[PDB]
């Protein structure tokens, strides 16, 4: 099943505050009106750059290359607790699935969990790192528009080139982005959050805006590109 | 051109957390064998030598 | 005058800008 | 806005510069940088003379 | 010791100075080197938030590691020089004014 997404999917480029100012940035974002492919299942998926990921009772996320113990493979599970992210040449079920106290799918860093609500997840590999970040906002995407903060950093070294997520078993659905480089125009606000975004490839209106870095123009020409 | 100098300096930087594991490997009790040595890693914490 | 007041009040590292004489 | 750009250098920091890098490369390094720099200037007291 | 081939974890122990307020240095906060003075901040920031900028593309915020406070950054006060004189014919007294 497709659909269409909105306007979300935008995270601090950097942690970098400023203060009602108009911050043009270069990197890898989730364009709009894009479509996503809102899964309904009850295999494994590409891994292009970026698992813009969020869901309205699953946990787990699967990260690796070959997803198996010839190389480095990544694992994810969030429970009431904490949170335990593995890291090592593990080996793996082609459909890995949980029960809570048994382990049917077969360095670490334990901290506070990432726990209706709409758990927005925007996963980033490069440089080496692996980010993630996150927004527990409350309400096809509602229309609104919110930030997505940055949290831990994972060093780990290796790429990516295939990941798979994990079901629950006490189900649900969940979206899948893909993102691609692009250049944005994002609105900080006076206390330093981000409300608004526009894109600079799109119709020409917000590529004016990309070119002129301001949100609201007159009338005339504007040669931009 | 006039430019008051500054007086002095200073640095700051985190603190040393995770109390990196290093006194169980130059202090302990027992040790492996001259041949079937037990390579240990130490990382995600900043070193104290 | 008022026409001045009118007019100035709707008009709105290392480098340094001098005042005017 | 233009005087924290690279010019093509290593980096854009004097302190970073001048401190990481080996004087026999880091006079060269900072030669093309102050020479941007200066290029910068000339531009703009020619604009501010027009 | 292994290099090249992984990012860096085990960095060695940078030590820490005491605080300071209202006078100028040549202060390294987590990499950040920088002059200017350390004041008290009336801005408020966010927790995943390191230090600030400016339209300029300047540093004007920092946040210290050790503590959950803020300190603003201004640039040591700079100004060019200037003598008032009369010729020399007429007198010897110059007067220094700071712009
Ligand atoms: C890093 O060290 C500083 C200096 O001690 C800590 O600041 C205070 O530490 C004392 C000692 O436990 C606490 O009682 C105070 O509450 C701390 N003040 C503040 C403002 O945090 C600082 O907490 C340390 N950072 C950590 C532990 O993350
Ligand atoms: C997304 O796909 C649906 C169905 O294929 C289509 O109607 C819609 O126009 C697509 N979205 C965009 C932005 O083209
Ligand atoms: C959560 O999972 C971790 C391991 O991933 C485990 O150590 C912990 O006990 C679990 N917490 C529970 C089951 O409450
Ligand atoms: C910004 O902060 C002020 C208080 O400092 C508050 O009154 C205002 O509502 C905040 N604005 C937003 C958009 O959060």
């Amino acid at each position: 099943s497709y659909t269409n997404s909105f306007t979300r999917g935008v995270y601090y480029p950097d942690k970098v505050f400023r203060s009602s100012v108009l911050h043009s940035t270069q990197d890898l974002f989730l364009p709009f009106f894009s479509n996503v492919t809102w899964f309904h299942a009850i295999p494994v998926l590409p891994f292009n750059d970026g698992v813009y990921f969020a869901s309205t009772i699953i946990r787990g996320w699967i990260f690796g290359t070959t997803l198996d113990s010839k190389t480095q493979s990544l694992l994810i599970v969030n429970n009431a607790t904490n949170v335990v992210i593995k890291v090592c040449e593990f080996q793996f079920c082609n459909d890995p699935f949980l029960d809570e106290s048994e382990f049917r799918v077969y360095f670490e860093y334990v901290s506070q969990p990432f726990l209706k609500n709409l758990r927005e997840f925007v996963f980033k590999n490069i440089d080496g790192y692996f980010k993630i970040y996150s927004k527990h906002t409350p309400i096809d995407l509602p229309q609104g528009f919110s930030a997505l903060e940055p949290l831990v950093d994972l060093p780990i070294g290796i790429n990516i080139t295939r990941f798979q997520t994990l079901l629950a078993l006490h189900a649900a659905a969940y979206y899948v982005g893909y993102l691609q480089p692009r250049t944005f125009l994002l609105k900080y606000n006076e206390n330093g959050t981000i409300t608004d975004a526009v894109d600079c490839a799109l119709d020409p209106l917000s590529e004016t805006k990309c070119t002129l870095k301001s949100f609201t123009v007159e009338k005339g020409i504007y040669q931009t590109s | 051109n006039f430019r008051v100098q500054p007086t002095e300096s200073i640095v700051r930087f985190p603190n040393i957390t995770n109390l990196c594991p290093f006194d169980e490997v130059f202090n302990a009790t027992r040790f492996a064998s001259v041949y079937a040595w037990n390579r240990k890693r130490i990382s995600n914490c900043v070193a104290d030598y | 005058s008022p026409i001045e007041d009118l007019l100035f009040n709707k008009v709105t590292n290392g480098l340094t800008v001098l005042p005017p004489l | 806005k233009q005087l924290s750009s690279k010019f093509g250098a290593i980096s854009s920091v004097l302190n970073d510069i001048l401190s990481r890098l080996d004087p026999p490369e880091a006079e060269v390094q900072i030669d093309r940088l102050i020479t941007g720099r200066l290029q910068s200037l000339q531009t703009y007291v020619t604009q501010q003379l027009i | 010791f292994e290099l090249l081939h992984a990012p860096a974890t085990v960095c060695g122990p940078k030590k820490s100075t005491n605080l300071v307020k209202n006078k100028c240095v040549n202060f390294n906060f987590n990499g950040l080197t920088g002059t200017g003075v350390l004041t008290e901040s009336n801005k408020k920031f966010l927790p995943f938030q390191q230090f600030g900028r400016d339209i300029a593309d300047t540093t004007d915020a920092v946040r210290d590691p050790q503590t959950l406070e803020i300190l603003d950054i201004t640039p040591c006060s700079f100004g060019g020089v200037s003598v008032i004189t009369p010729g020399t014919n007429t007198s010897n007294q110059v007067a220094v004014l700071y712009q």
